[PDB]
């Protein structure tokens, strides 16, 4: 009975590991289903006013995008955004940025980052009239340097959209809003 | 363009 | 000897969903294998005999095959085969029909859809004479409406071609055929 | 006691089943995660010394890439390296060579194969003098007849580089090494 | 190009 509990309790904890795993690589395939390498990122939020009321209450600050990618050897990239709005747009607007990771095979990519940039929300209404900034990364700036931990620090737009716009309008449909990056990768080896 | 049954 | 019977009925259990669930992302793995981001779908179906035998026993009528895409974030869409033949062709045709389905960016993505799709099924000999039939959405067809449901109702070619030629020609060979789908992708978003 | 033991062996043969199919689905994730389609390979390998010194000592002779194709339904490829040389370069050179794979959709792609093929070692140096041989494929190898197997014949460059020069110059940062593979795919009818 | 061994 010593022994039988003995192999019960390892059984249980493999299966507490099994379960981690399953649920880690759960995650891994939504990363791969909406992965694209034509440096184009759309990323769907979903639970808009849930997740608006966790970034007020400061639960949840800032929400990251799947990665992206200017080619299938290039450049990791991503976007955050806070949704209650940070620095000079705290409280006020929506405040997008872009994000460099450490990619793979940085070794072999330009450094600085130098490919321009355009941030986007799209609207959802029959105007389709996108809200948008663009921006050529300034080579000075630690965001666009050759990354050493997983993520630069972000770069963009503080005062992207004031809530009040973006809540009156039509970017908001069940719940749920559409954020575009467009990187430029015409002047890249393919 | 016909439909399935 | 109760608790300890109580735990290894805990672990049975636990044990039975995690083989669910390795079964369910095997297909996953399938499916992303498989994925394909430029609008041309190729489909391969193993095991004709046994699967169009099985249509004419009733016990499968159609084949759906993997989803397809016009981008990395465009339409989302599928193939549909019934072996022993749909509608007009029942018993006498292949019958080959393309599917809408609901695409998770489909908020984004112009309705009705309205692009030039092809449907054809591979010519495995020498002679490369595919047979092929395309045509242009009629706007109206509830086929393809903005999906409501998973799949829209499937559209296409009941009396694609007569099992006695596909029989007869070199379309089958080591008990496999081969369908390919291709939407036009060049009046749309890039 | 004996129907306890029993259960308890079944739950462990169980769990050994399914921890080995995790650490299947973990290899497969990362080949999904590095697969291309679009005729170019990059291959990163990283612990070289280590790894040169399990040829030295035949442990592992060779190494494979994870597969590359041509188009998402073209040929499957792959590239195999010797870091201590193989033929006439074994103990002198570092050997590339080109692999075809038996892919999925072989019936439908034209044989034997013909494709240009370019192998490169990548130079990580501030120089980008990467080294670089390129070849037109000889319809007679049975390299580039259609599979029978899961590969072909490896064929490339035996005397690709000599290990003094590799190890020499800047090829090697962070005891990594990049080879690129690219395939020409301009004259593919898909 | 050469073949392996």
């Amino acid at each position: 009975t010593g022994l039988l509990e003995s192999q019960l309790s390892r059984h249980d904890q493999m299966l507490s590991v099994h379960d981690i795993r399953l649920a880690d690589m759960d995650l891994r395939f939504q990363v791969l289903e909406t992965a694209s390498y034509n440096g184009v990122l759309i990323w769907k939020i979903r639970d808009y006013k849930r997740r608006k009321q966790e970034a007020v209450m400061g639960k949840t600050l800032s929400l990251y995008s799947q990665p992206f990618y200017t080619g299938y050897f290039g450049y990791k990239m991503c976007a955050r955004v806070y949704l209650n709005g940070d620095g000079m747009g705290k409280g006020t607007h929506l405040s997008l940025f872009f994000v460099i990771m450490r990619g793979e095979y940085d070794a072999l990519l330009p450094w600085p980052f130098k490919q321009k940039v355009t941030l986007m929300l799209m609207d959802q209404g029959s105007s389709r009239r996108h809200l948008g900034d663009a921006f050529k990364p300034d080579p000075n700036s630690s965001s666009f340097k050759k990354p050493t931990g997983e993520m630069n620090i972000a770069s963009g737009c503080p005062v992207f959209v004031a809530q009040t716009v973006l809540e009156n309008g039509t970017y908001i449909k069940d719940d749920t809003i559409f954020i575009k990056v467009i990187v430029d990768t015409s002047d890249l080896p393919d | 363009p016909i439909q399935a049954s």
